[PDB]
């Protein structure tokens, strides 16, 4: 009753699609087209659903690296470097609604999770008749991935000022 | 701040060769006997340029010509940092920059791309320094007059700091070093700003509570005349007893509280026009009910119609996020495996099919025509409401119309008007007298609003001046001067038991004579120019590591030192090299010095903490000679 | 004599007509929500039942909204609605204490205008006025609370009527 | 100014014996040699002494030793003057001196005795300048001085100029020596900066005053919506302000017949309002509760801030996938994820929850060390924005209630021709405190006041033509320079210099680059560049008409750059001094300390050198060192 609303609005079966759509665009900027490591499929909706960094998210256009987006956090004219360490804990928060929607992700064919803590990802598949809204969401994660994978795990460890 | 230099690089512009790479040490003096020609030297313009100079000061003839991006390491509390910058090549200045983080840097690419420009590693640069908070605090560059010693400046007795020749950079430095000693900090600066806003709300909180006061008090001055009046007017059967101002107020709040008025007028006589104005005054009092009915009506109707569109709107926006399991389904394989294991599980299926029956309820509730029924029902009815209070107003109209008329022709009907007039103005009065005087009783928010804003006031005043900035930096420079003494009594000066002072609105230093005070102009040979100048800035750097957060970059270049010598004298300068290796080792790897020198390995050898490699000559020979002679 | 009954059925198409999932048993038919009957039963004025549907309304759409924007998640409404039980649960006995002697109808009125006046704790928010009543209207419609002590007994006679 | 100095003149310590004397050519080079390293320094320290130097450096040693009473003679416009200073020894400087004034002081007097005092004779000297009772003669001195230290120094221009107050006076200086700007004018410059900052401050002061708060703003908009409702006074097309409100209500109380005219228009637009305020109620109060749980993560992230370390950095939690993983792990289900159970379902859980652990392992030996992070602005702003946007809720919230408070029991009867009037029985008397509130006379007549003065100051004072005369007079200075400078022996004489004021010193304007005298090597084109610019400065003030600079120079061993061809360039710069004071009809004087052989000048126009003169021990004549 005083959560259908958040039930509905939250549900894992986007996520997976989230985390589809995050792998797939992290493989094919990675140097040698690795999938990406576990821990950071859970850095994936504590960002894209939530207004105000997925704004920040789609200003910065591809070519400016996730250095930019991390810069412009602390910028004099907009003040929100507080924003940048409360996505941690906001990841920490939502462990089991990611956790989910990994679990359809890969029980859907989407993603192989493999013995080495790593999630390969799948071609071939392709949805239709989606709303415009969560088409956007989908190339904001894309877009993530891509600047994901130019980078290694310590310099996005120090960008984002996250803790694994 | 922990921040050092491990080594530099060079990108050969022609693509046939390794990049170049001379690699320093880091905690211990690095001199690279050097320099040993006409010109300048080639490291100093490329430390410079690769922290975001604006210009390009490289040699053109023998190194801009060979190489095609330049670069430094650095080391730092968050790891090693490589920062490059590609060579200006036809223009004076470029902005193109390549920035590259790791643990422990090992690999160097052999091909260079641009990364970023250079205002972004500035404000990396600020940053890491903690410049970017809240005159106060400056920028990174300024600090460069504390971490280089140009050749001229290394033994001038006229000048003390890198870039003090132009009033703009003294008065810079003269503002900057009042926050590098340690006495202006964020906490103090946010603290006077609160500070500053809290007084000024408390002054005009106190300036409108004073001025109501005021209003209240004069008329609660005249309440006795007030209630005279009243008795007089009838409408407070005048008592005989004595009265307090309790009694009065109390009789006013009564006399406001009743329904009606006590008409001092007589009844039993009753003249034509008096029944028909008392019957028109009930008839109006009768209208006033439908009225205020029907006006609560019309606002409930409307609040309804908002909170209809605005469910609508929220049943959408949850039935798009939902729409994706529909597709999920036509992708989920017959069998049901474990995402771990493979072992046979359904969940995802049950999973799916429950959001599907969810998407197809809300798909069901979105019904266009059941509940496009409802606004034509709900607009017939809008409109009845508003014809009954249109003729409501119009009824309204007739009677009022009727009473002006009857006012009109009778006599003692204007003075029945006149005297309800009076009686309802003064009550108005009274009532709006009271409540401004509720207002402002002792438990009155406005009253401890006041109260709490002082004791804010009173608490903030006295945290800023728990802690004053003079004082700091009166105690800051006790330890700068003593440390500075103990580093002279080891180097070489006319008259080592002489104390020193720092003079921060100089900008120089002051010796103090037993007979006199001398400036440091007035002092003779260089031999003692340069051991001031030592003794001051290792006594700073000091200083500023022994202190946390500190924004100044743990190392030190001196460009030829022993100049002033004939590069005898091999005691003097063994002396200086043997002070700089003393204060280095008791720094524990936290301090570096660079120093760019004649003087042969004789002077400064077998020296603790001293180190020098025969591969680091600088000026030209840094190049190697197969790309000299390839270009 | 056909004023009054076309204004009867607007009033019913008007106040009956939506729900969380419409039940197809009250999809032809009219019967108003738990929480409106629950109104009827101590018999407010129409325009009060109006303002009631408009809050509840205006809090779903508000809950719709904050869970659309990531500021809140699903554990967050728990301690709401359990503070919101606990707090019931002390106003009904207080109020069956106080005023036993008064007519059952009379309880209901109190009961339903006191619990909405007195304040609820929760988190550094600052809800609007219209947000409490309709979660309240919500925990209504679901027969967890009652504006009247044996509210349920009379939901029977209703339905059956 | 005529000044010059004509002679100096000592007397023995023990009076038994004849004064000694020096004399100068007046209007004429005048090259004094010695011996070097042989305390020959005493003209300086003597000149400086007699003219009312705080304190004494004359040599104790050897010249003190046998002299107690100094003295020069100068040659003013007002005649003649013997200046004459004391020397007990016991104390560093005295205040007892004498004077002696004639049209032509030929006689020398053999004792001497207190006449005047230091401040009467500063206060002589400072007349005699022709300034106002802001500079000063001692102030002056630097344009005469140069001293071993400053004749040929890349750094140093001007003497006196090394700390801070005396290069923060002498560049208040320059533009009155300059003859930009009046005596009169510089008085009339601090006021008017001083009633510019006062002005603005003022006007800051009124525009805080004049704000008013919430509640009050609330009660008056209230009050007027309802009186436009019963349909007194017509609807406001464009937002009023708390005058026309004010004013338009008086205006109804005075009228002497109401008239309630209600209609369904005016019901519907109060409504109108209502629902706008309920719109704009909510918006806000969205916004405040974004703010306070944002200021709220924040102190929490204080709170594991300063209670962890007195540094800058944070304790804070970590994410523990694995640990939280196999801690959620129960015996009734082998999988956290899908609630299975199974024996392998519990080693494949354990070997995953192994490998993620050794990535956070890995992860952790990358990253150990702390996190500080400073955001003071965000909490400042924050705090801001809570307390701007918590009043205007309030304010909303306050009108919401009346207007929809107007439909319950307490409107039942208002809509009637008789209570309306208790409604004007508060108007009138609630408005006795709102045209109390946010107003204020005395402020606005005192800007307009501070703004009338400051037209009339800036009228008076026409500060274009300070700078336009200082740009043209520093024209002139640099053209005579570079004129000057063709003589003498630089590494390029035709590029042309500037003078910077306010940096205090010289500017080569190079090919590309122009570069300060700092920047330039060749030690011997500093003493070039020295002598142009002095020169010119000099032949400059003479051009004009009551000028405060004395009109004479002093150089210490010029030629120190060139160790006693050299021979060919000493004589170049002697040459262009001589002819530089012919130039002048006698008018400057120039006095050398220097040791260049005889043979380097005496054959130019204008030098003159004595073989006396001797300096140091030799100042003293040998008939005393004996018996004084």
């Amino acid at each position: 009753m005083l959560a259908r609303e958040a039930q509905n609005i939250q549900n894992p079966a986007l996520g997976a699609a989230l985390v589809w759509r995050f792998c797939c665009g992290y493989v094919k900027t990675n140097r040698v087209s690795a999938p990406p490591p576990l821990p950071f499929l859970f850095l994936v909706l504590p960002i894209i659903l939530h207004q105000e960094t997925s704004e920040f998210v789609k200003r910065t256009y591809k070519s400016s690296g996730l250095r930019a987006f991390a810069a412009k956090f602390g910028d004099s004219s907009v003040s929100k470097q507080d924003l940048l360490f409360q996505i941690h804990e906001r990841s920490i928060r939502w462990r089991q609604l990611s956790l989910r929607s990994i679990e359809l992700a890969v029980a859907s064919d989407l993603l192989k999770l493999q013995d080495g803590s790593d999630v390969i990802p799948l071609s071939k598949t392709k949805a239709r008749g989606l709303s415009d809204e969560v088409k956007t969401l989908m190339d904001l994660a894309e877009k993530l991935g891509s600047w994901f994978g130019e980078l290694s795990i310590h310099e996005v460890v120090t960008t984002l000022k996250v803790k694994l | 701040m922990y921040f050092q230099i491990r080594g530099i690089i060079l990108w050969p512009r022609n693509k046939n060769f390794k990049p170049h790479t001379i690699r320093f040490e880091l905690g211990k003096v690095n001199v690279i006997s050097g320099a040993s020609r006409t010109g300048k030297s080639a490291v100093i313009p490329i430390i410079d340029y690769c922290l975001g100079a604006n210009t390009c000061s490289i040699p053109v003839k023998t190194i801009r010509k060979y190489c095609e991006w330049f670069g430094i390491v650095v080391a730092t509390e968050q790891g090693e940092k490589l920062l490059a910058r590609k060579e200006p090549g036809n223009q004076r200045s470029t902005t193109d920059m390549f920035v590259l983080e790791a643990e422990n840097i090992t690999s160097i690419p052999i091909r260079l791309e641009k990364n970023t420009n250079v205002i972004a590693v500035k404000r990396m640069l600020d940053d890491l320094a903690n410049l970017s908070n809240l005159d106060g605090r400056p920028a990174f560059r300024d600090l460069a007059a504390f971490t280089f010693q140009p050749q001229n400046v290394v033994a001038n007795p006229d000048v003390l700091f890198f870039k003090t020749n132009t009033y703009e950079h003294r008065e810079k430095l003269r503002k900057i070093f009042p926050y590098v000693l340690g006495a202006i900090t964020s906490e103090l600066m946010a603290k006077q700003f609160e500070l500053n806003r809290i007084r000024l709300f408390l002054r005009r909180k106190e300036r409108e509570l004073k001025d109501a006061q005021d209003v209240s008090a004069q008329w609660l001055a005249d309440l006795k005349s007030k209630y005279s009046e009243a008795q007089e007017l009838g409408l407070v059967p005048k008592p005989q007893e004595q009265l307090s101002r309790k009694q009065m107020i109390s009789q006013l709040e009564e006399v406001i509280s009743r329904t009606d008025l006590t008409l001092k007028v007589t009844v039993s006589t009753i003249s034509d026009a008096l029944s028909e104005l008392n019957t028109l005054e009930s008839e109006e009092r009768l209208v006033s009910r439908e009225l205020t009915t029907m006006r609560h009506r019309l606002e409930e109707m409307n609040r309804l119609r908002v909170g209809m569109h605005q469910y609508e709107n929220a049943l959408l926006m949850q039935r798009d996020r939902l729409k994706i399991s529909g597709w999920l389904l036509s992708n989920t394989n017959d069998e049901s495996d474990c995402p771990m294991c493979g072992s046979h599980t359904d969940s995802a299926k049950q999973k799916l099919q429950a959001l599907v029956q969810r998407l197809s309820d809300v798909e069901a509730a979105v019904g266009a025509d059941a509940h496009k029924e409802v606004p034509a029902a709900f607009d017939r009815e809008l409109q009845r409401v508003t014809t009954e209070v249109a003729n409501a107003t119009e009824r309204l109209r007739a009677i009022q119309s009727r009473k002006r008329t009857l006012t009109s022709r009778s006599k003692e009907a204007r003075e029945q008007q006149f005297s309800t007039r009076r009686a309802e103005r003064f009550i108005g009065n009274v009532e709006s007298a009271l409540e401004l005087h509720r207002k402002l009783g002792s438990d009155s928010e406005l009253v401890e609003e006041v109260r709490k804003l002082k004791e804010m006031v009173q608490t903030l005043e006295k945290e800023l001046r728990e802690k004053d900035v003079e004082l700091r930096k009166n105690q800051a420079l006790r330890v700068i001067n003593a440390q500075a003494g103990n580093i002279l009594q080891g180097l070489d000066v006319e008259d080592p038991s002489a104390p020193i002072s720092l003079e921060i609105n100089d900008l120089t230093i002051k010796v103090l004579g037993d007979e006199r005070d001398d400036y440091l102009s007035e002092i003779g040979s260089g031999s003692n120019w340069l051991s001031y100048h030592l003794a001051i800035l290792l006594s700073l750097h000091q200083f500023y590591l022994s202190q946390k957060n500190n924004p100044v970059p743990s190392f030190l270049i001196l460009d030829q030192p022993s100049q002033v010598y004939f590069p005898e004298d091999v005691e003097a300068v063994r002396r200086a090299f043997k002070a700089m290796g003393n204060v280095v080792i008791k720094e524990k790897g936290k301090l570096q010095l660079i120093v760019l020198d004649h003087a042969p390995r004789e002077v400064w050898g077998e020296i603790d903490g001293v180190v020098g490699l025969p591969e680091w000559r600088d000026g030209i020979k840094l190049v190697p000679m197969e790309w000299l002679t390839g270009v | 004599w056909y004023k009054a009954y076309v204004q009867k059925i607007d009033r019913q198409m008007v106040l009956s007509s939506r729900a969380q999932a419409p039940v197809k048993e009250k999809a032809q038919e009219y019967l108003p929500d738990k929480f409106v009957q629950q109104l009827e039963i101590i018999g407010l004025p129409y325009e009060e039942i109006l303002g009631a549907i408009s809050d509840y309304l205006m809090a779903s759409f508000d809950r719709t909204d904050w869970a659309a924007r990531g500021e809140v998640d699903e554990t967050s409404f728990d301690d709401l609605d359990t503070a919101l039980q606990r707090t019931w649960k002390n106003k009904q006995r207080i109020c069956g204490l106080t005023h036993s002697e008064k007519s059952e109808q009379d309880q209901g009125k109190l009961l339903y205008f006191e619990c909405m006046q007195f304040n609820i704790p929760l988190q550094a928010m600052s809800p609007p006025s219209h947000f409490i009543p309709g979660c309240y209207h919500i925990l209504a419609d679901s027969l967890a609370v009652g504006w009247h002590p044996n509210y349920t007994t009379q939901l029977k006679n209703k339905k059956v009527a």
